[PDB]
RNA sequence: UAACAGUUUUAUUAACCUCUGGUUUACCUGUUGUUUAUGUGCCUU
RNA sequence: CUUGGCCGUUAAAUGCGGUCUUGCAUGAAUGAUGUAACGAUACAACAGCUGUCUCUAUGAUUGACUCAGUGAAAUUGGAA
RNA sequence: GACAUGAGUAACAAAAAAGAGUUUAAGGUACCUAAAAGGUAUCUUAGAGUCUCGCCUAAAGCUUAUGGCUACGUCAAGUAACGGCCUCUAAGUUUAUAAUCUGAAGAUUAUGACGAUGAGAAAACUUUGGUACCAACAUUUAAAAGUGAAAAUUGUGCAGGAAGGAUAAACCGUACCUAGAAUCUGAAACAAGUAAGCUAGUAGAGAAUACGAAGGCGUGAAUGAGAUAACAAUCAUAAAGGAACUCGGCAAACUAACUACCGUAACUUAGGGAUAAGGAGAGCUCAUUAGUCUCGAACGAGUAAAAAGGAAGAAGCAUGGAAUAUUGUUGUACGACUGUUUAAUUAA
RNA sequence: UCUUACUAUAGUCAGGACUAUAAAGGUCCGAACGGGUUAUCGUUGCAAAGAUAUCCGAAGAACUAUGGUAAGCGAGUGAA
């Protein structure tokens, strides 16, 4: 459940290390796995994104439990995301870490294509 | 707005409500009967019947739980696992009885009751039924179906049984306890 | 007393008159030499 | 934790019957002590003269009693001998105009100071067991349990009658380890001679019966000098 | 509003201020006594 | 399910007021109840206010039938149903859906 | 209060539906035949029987 | 034919505890200080 | 005049800090000016922290409600 | 002035708390019994007590003051175990005297008198100026040891620390109350306020914190019994997020105490900053012991001795285990600083 | 007899820490005690100035007690 002023961990090679949520795109309810948001980069890693840049991101895993159709619930230890452009393509070329499996149904095939392990 | 109450709180705190029930069950076992308010007699009845179930167990966990309910275990534990255990060996539940009475305190006019131990030395329904049979035999009347039903209730599980009930009736006639009792055949003719 | 220094292990009850009252008839704390005999009864005033 | 006894018949070590509950008399509940089987116990580790005389003071209005080895009492006695018996019932000090000598016990042995320190010990333990563990006065006699906490504390302050019955008991061998016995163990035992000085001749009749080893004298030494004349029944 | 100005008040300061000797021994105090005596007061002072 | 006398938050979803920024005794209250003289000088009919809530009939529409067991006597339906366990409910074909096939309506009658 | 409540309206509130209800759940006692309350014990027999079991037993 | 696999989102109103959580002031377990009652309790000949 | 211009801080600065050759109407014991230390003074930022909030829910006690006892007050031209 | 309305409504909620027996006096009922009486049971009024439970506890306990619309059998030559009266005087007062000044009233200086909040011989019998002084602070001292006073000894700092007199038992006080349970001040039976001494023990550096022995209390029906809705007060917990709240982090939460531990920046009036920051340790069991102590016979043994002690070990989610001590850092304005201020809306 | 200042005689300030001192400091942490910073409650209140929590000082320009002095044409006292 990502909302305004929520700190996330960016797990792609786009240049950001810690982004802050500024807007939930397309809904009023707090964003869960596979939902769009507008973040503000607060930390970087050493056309990368500079600290203070505004980008769109996709929640890949959250710390709030996510129930599934078959009753299987998942819970991660932190809230993460990957930066995207307004068109919907990921900025980064590689994702390091486990991503949520709820991205398949939410039309995020490209993000899962380079996802090493799904949970 | 929330859930319903599990039991009666009796306008007391948690710690104060547990000591009230441990004191009512302590006075009941010690004295065999208590006269209190009806809500207290019904809240202590559930704890008095769960303490007598611990007196019919063979494990030590029951002896430690019964020690944590009474306020003078050293003086009352022998009676619990002694006389009380022997009395209720054959009875499957229902060791206590709550009987409504007139307000014990006339200032507040609060409904009161008498919590007592069945088949005990101070059973009020055993003496009230013996006084009804003592008045029926001294007035040449016929006991009602409700009296015959109570005569069997108070004599089924009692040790001496009928013999202890006939002696109670005999003592209530040699004492003239039914003197001045209005005959039941003249109740329809009395306005007051 | 084996150890006498002022820091010796304390194993005595420093509250001498513990649970002791005359109005409530609590009784003597310890057993005295006169505790096994009947209290002498005087002639009233 | 305390343990109160019950007013049940028990045996006495004294030669007389102290109370009606006393079943037997002159019963040996323990072998003679070290100094009991001794013809002449002495003031081994006490000052010269200590133990030869024992004074007893009492409140002439309320009956509170105090025992002292010296001819005068101090503030230590009032604190260490008077238990709390209610509000406004324990004096904050000793008032010279209320406290007078009740009696004075003098032993025959002019230097057996150890025999007096024992009599003073049983008198103080009996007085403590009269203000505490008074099961024999709860439902009989004064019936202290049938009185209010105020009146009950006023009857507990009146230890003058009890104290006199304590003297006839202790001086008659009451108590275990009483040093007023004398076992020869050649095994015959007897009681040591004693003398009791009374400021009031009528104060010695609180004891139903006195032993045969006590002699009663009127007036206490040092009383006449204070212009206080003793009370004589015969007059 | 009023205050508790008589808390801790002693009765020795009542005789020194509004006592009888404080009035018979002073020129202005004889007036008070004579005034109160003419009116018929019983409590001339304190 | 009966809920007794309910307030404004539970009965009408009122947001309530602040918790610590100076609020005096008005944390769960309804607030204002209408306008002044120009609005009628009265509380208007239909005003949402505290009162008893629950213990009223409620219909749930379009619930499929998952299981039908004659021996047990149960008819399992998807979703939730109004009331407490042990309460009597009325089950009937949906009104916003086409009736069951003609063949079935005759088979059951047969 | 803006105006004093009249006698008519104050009598409406005090007696309209607030009459004292007469207890009709009474029945005689089986041991003595006194008027006791339904489902309740006879107070005259309770005290007497409670005192009769204390003397002898 | 069988089998296997896939067949919207947001907002809002209400109901509802199967699931995921929150709560648990007479439930179980662990534990600190201290008091009270009961039992028990050192060495040696 | 005015949210003065510029820079830093904020995703966004009428604020804060720095700076200007910046004074409708700064100024030198009605003292001028800059530090250490001190401050329940006033303003601003960071980290942590949290029911402050997203968005409330449940639980406890005392009142609130009912029965018994005692028994006020402001107020009131009269009121269907 | 009387009597209405609100209204038989609010209120009798200091977050201590009550439960079950027993009993005395007088009186009111019902029955027994009709020879009145008495007996049994119950209710009312005014009490008393027992068992259990809880609350206060460096108090809500005890002993006493100030004081008192509570009540009158409260008892002293003095010390131990007592004040006043009485003697001496301070700050001061004076319709005392003298002198002087002054529209009268009065005022002034000196002397006298009076004036405690101070000083006053002896007793567990008794009647000169550091050769100093008895302000503060520290130190030392009634010899088995420790502790708390008294008085004295010695020393330190500057802010430089009274006066005077000496040296056979009268008269007055004496009861109760000390503010959480019937008494003082607050218009009152008010959740406020008021002096001195004592104020168990465990545990600690401690009068902190927690428990609480005795004691008192859990109010004069000025209340009691139920029920446990909204809402209010006072609290507890909380998914994910963590100031998005708001004039503003208001409130709340985090943090916290302790060790003879480690370490600690810019700047600085060189003292500080600083307990900066940031880290480590803690309870239970135990190897080990130079001395001290104990036991037996130099040595041996012992923590049913105080301590020391270690990279030892055990169990649990957790050993600052419960309670007590309320974040850290940074840039400015104002005023150097500690302090003072509108008793009861502004504390700056 | 409140309160303000002065005055005489008296009393009180657990414990710990730093500092040149055994004792030399309008030093530090923190009870008693003394203040009354912020907040909520209360507002015909328990109180015509109270309750709870929090906060400040706590060897000093400190606090407290029993007396005394100065107040009402002019103004007594006043860290104002
Ligand atoms: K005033
Ligand atoms: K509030
Ligand atoms: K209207
Ligand atoms: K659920
Ligand atoms: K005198
Ligand atoms: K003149
Ligand atoms: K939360
Ligand atoms: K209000
Ligand atoms: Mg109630
Ligand atoms: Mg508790
Ligand atoms: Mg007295
Ligand atoms: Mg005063
Ligand atoms: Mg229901
Ligand atoms: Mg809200
Ligand atoms: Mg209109
Ligand atoms: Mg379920
Ligand atoms: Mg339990
Ligand atoms: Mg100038
Ligand atoms: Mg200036
Ligand atoms: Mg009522
Ligand atoms: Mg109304
Ligand atoms: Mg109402
Ligand atoms: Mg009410
Ligand atoms: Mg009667
Ligand atoms: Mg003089
Ligand atoms: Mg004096
Ligand atoms: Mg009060
Ligand atoms: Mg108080
Ligand atoms: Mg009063
Ligand atoms: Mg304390
Ligand atoms: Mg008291
Ligand atoms: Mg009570
Ligand atoms: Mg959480
Ligand atoms: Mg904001
Ligand atoms: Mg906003
Ligand atoms: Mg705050
Ligand atoms: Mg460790
Ligand atoms: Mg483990
Ligand atoms: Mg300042
Ligand atoms: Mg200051
Ligand atoms: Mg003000
Ligand atoms: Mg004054
Ligand atoms: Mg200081
Ligand atoms: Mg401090
Ligand atoms: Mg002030
Ligand atoms: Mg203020
Ligand atoms: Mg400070
Ligand atoms: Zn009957």
């Amino acid at each position: 459940m990502i909302q305004l002023k929520t700190m996330l961990n960016c797990i792609d090679n786009s240049g950001a290390a810690l982004v802050e949520c500024a807007m939930v795109v397309g809904q009023k309810r707090h964003a869960s796995i596979g939902d769009r948001i507008v973040v503000v980069v607060q930390k970087q890693r050493g056309t990368k994104v500079k600290r203070g840049d505004i980008r769109h991101a996709v929640v890949v895993r959250t710390k709030q439990k996510v129930q599934r159709r078959d009753g299987s619930v998942v819970r991660f230890d932190d809230n993460a995301c990957v930066l995207i452009n307004k068109a919907g393509d990921p900025i980064g070329s590689r994702i390091n870490g486990v991503v949520g499996q709820e991205l398949r149904k939410k039309k995020w095939s490209k993000i899962l294509s380079m996802a090493p392990m799904q949970a | 707005a929330g859930a319903h109450v599990k039991y009666r709180h009796l306008s007391r705190s948690s710690a104060h409500r547990q000591a009230l029930l441990r004191n009512l069950v302590t006075s009941l076992i010690k004295n065999e009967t208590i006269h209190t308010t009806y809500p207290k007699a019904k809240e202590a009845q559930r704890l008095a019947e769960k303490l007598i179930t611990l007196s019919k167990r063979d494990t030590e966990t029951a002896r430690r739980s019964a020690q944590g309910i009474l306020y003078t275990p050293d003086q009352l534990l022998p009676k619990l696992f002694g006389e009380i255990r022997e009395r209720y060996a054959n009875r499957p539940g229902g060791y206590t009885r709550v009987l409504r009475t007139e307000p014990k305190d006339q200032y507040s006019q609060a409904p009161s009751a008498i919590l007592e131990l069945v088949d005990g030395p101070k059973d009020m329904r055993f003496a009230m039924t013996a006084a009804t049979v003592a008045r029926d035999r001294e007035q040449k009347t016929e006991s009602t179906d409700l009296t015959k039903k109570n005569m069997d209730k108070v004599t089924r599980f009692r040790k001496d049984g009928m013999r202890a009930f006939e002696d109670m009736v005999a003592s209530l006639r040699d004492m003239k306890f039914t003197a001045g009792a209005i005959n039941p055949k003249e109740w329809k003719k009395l306005d007051r | 007393k084996r150890h006498k220094y002022p820091t010796a292990r304390v194993t005595r009850d420093n509250s001498k008159q513990r649970g002791e009252s005359a109005l409530r008839k609590s009784g003597t704390r310890w057993k005295l030499s006169v505790s096994d005999e009947p209290l002498p009864e005087p002639v009233p005033r | 934790s305390t343990h109160p006894t019950t007013a049940i018949p028990k045996p006495t070590t004294a030669v007389l019957k102290t109370s009606p509950l006393a079943e037997e008399t002159a019963v040996e509940l323990k072998s003679p002590s070290r100094l009991q089987l001794k013809s002449e116990p002495g003031n081994k580790g006490n000052p010269k003269g200590h133990g030869d005389r024992i004074w007893a003071f009492h409140h002439i209005e309320q009956g509170q009693v105090i025992y002292s080895t010296k001819p005068v009492i101090s503030h230590q006695h009032l604190i260490r001998q008077q238990p709390f018996t209610g509000k406004n019932l324990v004096p904050r000090k000793i008032r010279k105009d209320y406290w007078r000598p009740l009696a004075m016990i003098e032993l025959a042995g002019k230097d057996q100071g150890a025999v007096g320190r024992s009599v003073y010990q049983k008198l103080r333990e009996f007085k403590k067991r009269h203000e505490l563990d008074w099961a024999n006065e709860a439902e009989e006699g004064r019936k202290l349990m049938h009185k209010s906490k105020r009146e009950r504390g006023q009857e507990l302050n009146d230890q003058k009658p009890n104290s006199v019955a304590d003297m006839a008991a202790v001086l008659a061998g009451a108590g275990k380890g009483n040093l007023m016995w004398q076992v020869s163990r050649l095994v015959k035992r007897q009681l040591r001679r004693a003398t009791v000085y009374w400021t009031n001749e009528q104060d010695k009749f609180h004891a139903r019966e006195w032993s045969d080893n006590v002699s009663h004298e009127v007036g206490i030494p040092g009383e006449a000098e204070k212009k206080r004349m003793p009370i004589r029944m015969s007059s | 509003g009023p205050r508790p100005t008589m808390s801790g008040a002693t009765r020795l300061v009542q005789k020194r201020r509004h006592g009888f000797l404080s009035r018979v021994k002073t020129k202005n105090g004889q007036k008070t006594l004579k005034r109160r005596l003419a009116k018929g007061r019983l409590r001339l002072s304190a | 399910r009966g809920m007794g006398f309910a307030g404004g938050m539970k009965r009408h979803g009122f947001a309530g007021q602040e918790a610590s920024h100076g609020n005096s005794l008005n944390h769960r209250t309804i607030g204002s109840v209408g306008g002044s003289q120009g609005s009628g000088s009265r509380v208007l009919p239909g005003k949402k206010m505290p009162g008893r809530m629950g213990a009223q009939q409620h219909t749930v529409q379009n619930l499929p039938i998952l299981m039908v067991d004659n021996e047990l006597g149960i008819v399992v339906v998807k979703g939730a149903v109004a009331g407490h366990k042990g309460a009597v409910v009325k089950v009937q074909d949906a009104v916003k859906k086409a009736p069951p096939p003609e063949e079935f309506v005759e088979a059951t009658k047969q | 209060p803006k105006k004093k409540t009249s006698h008519m309206k104050k009598r409406h509130r005090q007696m309209a539906g607030k009459a004292l209800k007469d207890v009709t759940h009474l029945n005689r006692c089986p041991a003595c035949g006194n008027l006791k309350r339904m489902h309740h014990l006879c107070s005259t027999c309770l005290g007497k029987l409670k005192g009769f079991m204390d003397r002898n037993g």
